[PDB]
RNA sequence: UUAAUA
RNA sequence: AUUGGAGGGCAAGUCUGGUGCCAGCAGCCGCGGUAAUUCCAGCUCCAAUAGUGUAUAUUAAAGUUGCUGUGAUUAAAACGCUCGUAGUUGAAUUAAUUACUUUGAAUAAAAUAAGGUGUUUAAAGCAAAACAUUAUGUUAAUGAAUAUUCAAGCAUGGGACAAUGC
RNA sequence: ACGAUCAGAUACCGUCGUAGUCCUAACUAUAAACGAUGUCAACCAAGGAUUGGAUGAAAACCUUGUUCAGAACUUAAAGAGAAAUCUUGAGUUUAUGGACUUCAGGGGGAGUAUGGUCACAAGGCUGAAACUUAAAGGAAU
């Protein structure tokens, strides 16, 4: 409640009815409550609880770092990282960060347009640190052929079928999820053949409702 | 040599570079038939001649009970563990035992100081059921 | 049944490439028509010149871009 | 880049986009052939023969006037030298370096460059033998090249 | 090889022995269909995997290939007569959408519980094993008997 | 030295499109380079091209329109049997609907789709998404 | 200027 | 109804009795110095199940042997540098062989894939029957087209990319 | 070889001093022989300056415009990488294939033993195995 930004005000007034409108014009989300309004009932799943330490004169300062993945099972996903002194708060802090880090997931078919969309449209590669995760489209029957760490994330994004090939120090849990989030992130940035058409001209929600937000 | 007719060097390079594989060279060169007390055999039989106790490594404390075995096929002298609790009292002397490996660890394994073999029978049934 | 695309992405008016949802440097200039510039073009120091070509194409400018550059 | 050192220069000539003789040129092939014919009899390399015509007679490209190259013209008249011009000049340098090396035995850079020069000769001699320009009985020898090159 | 006859496997053990996601999912199928052990689940997965592999092979071929037409029609015909695939779906792409529940819902144990001859899916197994249920003309005591559509209405007590 | 002129050309085109350039220039022109461009035009990956004659194996200028993700040549041109097509596409192309290979065959230089239709194999040249 | 070890 | 386990990898006990850096467990990290989640037992449940552990070896994992497919500044790894034969790779260009490619010929089965067939299902077998209530008739019944298949060899249509042309 | 210092000092400090350091002829063939970055070729973001040319202007030297070759330098929100950092590449690489050669496969044992070969010699080139061990190592906080 109590929005601060324009997009926060617009969604509270119920003028931006779909999250896809925000993704259409590339508007940054700065309040996690915006995602709560537009994507209700998001499933949750905490990837890991890694504890870091900083050496001090009096000893060590242990903080808990939480990797949480959020996203509805219909093509949206988000990954957020937060570290703090308490496990309960760190999850809550990473809970917020996951919501502002929502990204669209473009998925397609394997060989024909029959049924609903199940798999990625082309080959995508995550570009984290030494870890690199490749996703390949797969037929209908095959599940998410992947390690448990990115399988948990890919389940949330709604990708039912995929083939994976990982490379690097995949034992690094944080980079393993980050690499998957990166391959998914650029799904809508890779221009395939069907996206050649420029389509029509659409009005930005911040310009059509610029007057009301001022008043 | 990534050319279309460059198959001689590509095939010859893999022959030379494969000899640097520590795990693969060991299984090919002639050492399993001369430097392996067990040999190719999975299990071996021998005669117990001495009951030994080996101290463990520095971060551990205690005495690892074990036996000294003289194999039949070769005639070499080895050392063999005595699995679980109090199984050395079940092992007699100048009798036949079945000796069978361990995992392989970093080569040596579980009685610490260089032992790599574990007694699985005492003539009898098992230095398990026994 | 349901539409297979989440949304139809915008096309940069300069490089004719898609504008990613995470591209937080991509702008939209309204000339009382819509012009979209990708974030990569802006950071390179060229979006000013690229818009000059497009502005001259649509008539908003006449004697800015020379003929040999008018492509 | 160059064959033997890491130098990389692009100093070239630029043939114009006009394969025919220029309009202002009026000398026919008869004068061009005989003027070239007289130069060949004087003991001048084909590369230098064309330059003399270009500088003095304004015939910058001979193929644009006569339709055939200088070497083809010289072969028809039979005045082409038996040893190809580029190979001949290479054996002239190998002889000259060798003569200097007889008195200066301690020169280690001249020995290196003589090795590079002779490697060039064995590359050109091999090529010209495959092109049937030089008979297979030809062979470069230090004890012999001093006389034929002279 | 040493025997002139042929012997083939019917199931495969999973790659990762211990997962909590797999353990409860298998238990859901066991409870819903009253299976003896996980070996009966694995046979269904193997049988399904074979047909999925066949359909996947010919889907990569051209539509008018004689090889595809012969094998594709034969695979669909076998699926229809077994009752797994409803007759409306006559395209190979529907085989890939099959699940282990479709095959499990055609075992004789499932049908005789659905047909009402037994009170519970466990009572169906006992009734089948006791030579008490007849399919058309021959009694059956194997609950893994996959009934065809033509033999579906021919199930009655002994 | 220049071993593969086609490799030089396709690297120039891919580099130009990553920078967003409008048109690019290729110094050595060949029949094979022209055929590869014609295949890419039929799929509308390049607007058009012009060939200037320099009497010295002249230059080619190609106009690009925001559509060519990557065109790359394939080193030694393997003899691709008709049964090895889908093995190559599964490796080199992003999906089953997006890209296209290029093959040199006795019936000319064709992509994988129409070479399959004409029932002919040959050496593989390259691909483009 | 000299200053080793746990 | 047994086999193995209950600290992590790896599903399962921060239950109770003894043991006190001992006995031991421990494939790896490690647990045990008297309050043991890891020893020895009792109870409970975890996995598989008429099977389940152990030991050695093959394969996958191993993109840790690389053609697809690795790395070489600092982690291991660019010859001190140049010349050089075999080998490998070789600019654009033209309106007899070989290589390449498409079809075949010919080629033992068994096996692999795959067609049919209710061995009660199934692994099998290549037989049995579906109905003709079957001697009669489908019937002179099925034999999967059963396809493979690489490296060579034979024939055929094409000559783009290549080698020797001469 | 002396003299200091020190617990000792066969060393650092001071004095003397042989082989050597220098030239000629012949061996040796090794270096942190380093840009720790093989050779050739294509594409490639902004600069300012410099060395040697060519070409206009301004009266060899110097100030400027263009262009070719060379050793370098600065900026990057971009590309790459584990990072340091690289940008006349260490870029154009899971969207993996321009051509060729050499080398590496956890740390030790060990560049050791033996065998072969070269050298007057020291040594150089080629070069293991047994056994041992869960780490050794790289960049950064």
């Amino acid at each position: 409640w109590t929005p601060v930004t324009k997009l926060g005000r617009l969604v509270k007034d119920g003028k931006v009815k779909s999250i896809d409108q925000i993704f259409e014009f590339g508007i940054k989300i700065k309040e996690y409550q915006i995602v709560d309004h537009l994507l209700p009932g998001l499933k949750e799943e905490v990837m890991t609880m890694q504890s870091v330490q900083k050496q001090t004169s009096a000893g060590q300062r242990t903080r808990l770092k939480a990797y949480v993945a959020i996203g509805d099972h219909n093509g949206h996903a988000g990954l957020g990282v937060k570290c703090a002194k308490e496990v309960a708060e760190a999850i809550k802090g990473a809970m917020i960060q996951a919501k502002l880090a929502m990204v669209p997931v473009r998925r397609g078919y394997w060989g024909a347009t029959i049924g609903e969309v199940h798999t990625v449209p082309c080959k995508l590669t995550g570009a984290c640190g030494s870890v690199r995760v490749r996703l390949v489209p797969a037929p209908r029957g095959t599940g998410i052929v992947a390690a448990p760490t990115p399988k948990k994330f890919l389940i949330l994004a709604g990708i039912e079928d995929v083939f994976t090939q990982t490379t690097g120090h995949t034992k690094t849990l944080g980079n393993f999820v980050k690499a998957t989030y990166d391959a998914v992130r650029q799904s809508y940035g890779f221009q395939t053949k069907d996206l050649w058409k420029v389509g029509g001209v659409k009005q930005s929600p911040m310009d059509k409702y610029a007057k009301i937000l001022a008043e | 040599a990534r050319g279309l007719h460059a198959a001689r060097k590509m095939l010859a390079q893999r022959r030379a570079n494969k000899w640097a594989d520590k795990e693969w060279k060991k299984g090919k060169l002639v050492t399993r038939y001369k430097c392996n007390p067990l040999g190719t055999a999975s299990h071996a039989k021998g005669l117990v001649q001495e009951k030994l106790g080996i101290e463990t490594k520095q971060p551990n404390s205690g005495i690892r009970k074990c036996v000294r075995v003289r194999l039949l096929k070769n005639g070499k002298k080895i050392t063999a563990f005595v699995p679980r609790d109090g199984s050395l009292n079940y092992v007699n002397e100048n009798d036949e035992v079945l000796i069978s490996g361990f995992g392989r660890r970093g080569h040596a394994v579980g009685d610490i100081p260089g032992v790599r073999f574990k007694v699985v029978c005492v003539a009898g049934v098992s230095l398990w059921g026994l | 049944n349901k539409k297979i695309e989440l949304y139809i992405p915008r096309h940069c008016s300069v490089t004719h490439t898609l504008i990613a949802a995470d591209d937080h440097a991509a702008v939209q200039i309204l000339v009382p028509t819509v012009y979209t510039v990708k974030g990569s073009v802006r950071k390179d120091g060229i979006s000013d010149h690229s818009l000059n070509r497009q502005f001259q194409k649509d008539g908003f400018l006449k004697t800015v871009v020379p003929k040999n550059m008018m492509i | 880049g160059r064959m033997y050192n890491p130098g990389r220069g692009i100093s070239r000539r630029c043939i114009p986009y006009r394969r025919s003789a220029p309009s202002w040129l009026k000398t026919s092939t008869l004068e061009v052939i005989d003027e070239m014919c007289k130069l060949a009899k004087k003991g001048i390399a084909p590369s230098q023969i064309g330059a003399i015509m270009r500088d003095t007679h304004g015939v910058g490209l001979v193929k644009s006037v006569t339709g055939s190259k200088v070497l083809r013209i010289l072969k028809l008249a039979g005045l082409a030298p038996k040893i190809p011009e580029d190979l001949y000049f290479l054996m002239k340098r190998a002889v000259s370096v060798r003569k200097h090396l007889e008195k200066n035995k301690k020169d280690k850079d001249a020995k290196y460059h003589l090795i590079l020069i002779e490697s060039k000769i064995h590359r050109l001699t091999r090529y010209y033998k495959s092109a049937k320009v030089l008979e297979a009985s030809f062979k470069y020898d230090a004890n012999t090249a001093s006389a034929i090159v002279s | 090889g040493r025997c002139l006859r042929n012997h083939s496997i019917t199931y495969k053990t999973p790659k990762v022995p211990y997962e909590r996601e797999r353990f409860d999912a298998e238990l859901k199928l066991v409870g819903q269909f009253g299976l003896k052990n996980k070996k009966e689940i694995q046979r269904v997965h193997y049988m399904l995997g074979h047909m999925r592999t066949i359909a996947k092979v010919m889907l990569m071929k051209d539509a008018k290939d004689p090889k595809r037409l012969l094998e594709g029609a034969a695979l669909l015909r076998r699926l229809h007569n077994l009752g797994i695939l409803p007759r409306d779906q006559n395209k190979l792409e529907f085989v890939l959408a099959l699940k282990e529940e479709n095959l499990l819902e055609r075992r004789l144990q499932t049908l005789v519980y659905r047909k009402g001859f037994a009170k519970s899916i466990h009572h169906a197994r006992v009734l089948i094993r006791g030579k008490m249920i007849k399919v058309g003309k021959q009694v059956v005591d194997v609950p893994s008997f996959l009934v065809r559509v033509e033999s579906e209405p021919l199930i009655q007590l002994a | 030295v220049r071993v593969n002129v086609l490799a030089d050309a396709l690297k120039s085109i891919t580099n130009a499109e990553k920078q967003g350039k409008r048109q690019v220039m290729i110094r050595p022109a060949s029949k094979v380079i022209c055929e590869f461009l014609n295949v890419m035009m039929k799929h509308q990956y390049i607007t058009d091209y012009t060939v200037v004659d320099t009497h010295r194996s002249g230059k080619i200028v190609v106009n690009l329109n925001g559509r060519l993700n990557k065109c790359a040549v394939i080193s030694p041109r393997f003899n691709v049997t008709l049964s090895e097509f889908d093995k190559w596409e599964a490796n080199l192309l992003p999906s089953r609907h997006f890209g296209a290979l290029v093959l040199t065959t006795s019936y000319g230089i064709l992509d994988n789709t129409e070479a399959r239709a004409k029932h002919t194999g040959g050496r593989i040249l390259g691909f483009f998404y």
